[PDB]
């Protein structure tokens, strides 16, 4: 219990936001 | 209890149980065996 506490709060503060013709699919989908 | 958190009191742990204890409907205790147990136990008591 106090391992998955520790890195499962590691990981919500490691989540938090922070304060050619192949470029036309690429900023479509995975840029996007 | 049903998670994988840890508590920083053991009050908490109380209160947890103590919540999980009230989500059963009163008159449960109306079942035919806690009026038996009562009143075997008062019996018992009487004829000790």
């Amino acid at each position: 219990s106090e391992s998955v506490s520790l890195i499962t709060k590691i990981l919500s503060d490691l989540e938090l936001n922070i304060t050619t013709v192949l470029d036309k699919f690429f900023q479509n989908e995975t840029q996007k | 209890f049903m998670s994988r958190i840890v508590y920083k009191h053991y009050r908490s742990l109380i209160s947890e149980v103590t919540t999980c204890f009230f989500l059963f409907e009163k008159g449960l205790h109306g079942n035919m065996n806690e009026e038996a147990k009562i009143h075997l136990e008062t019996v018992e008591w009487a004829l000790k």
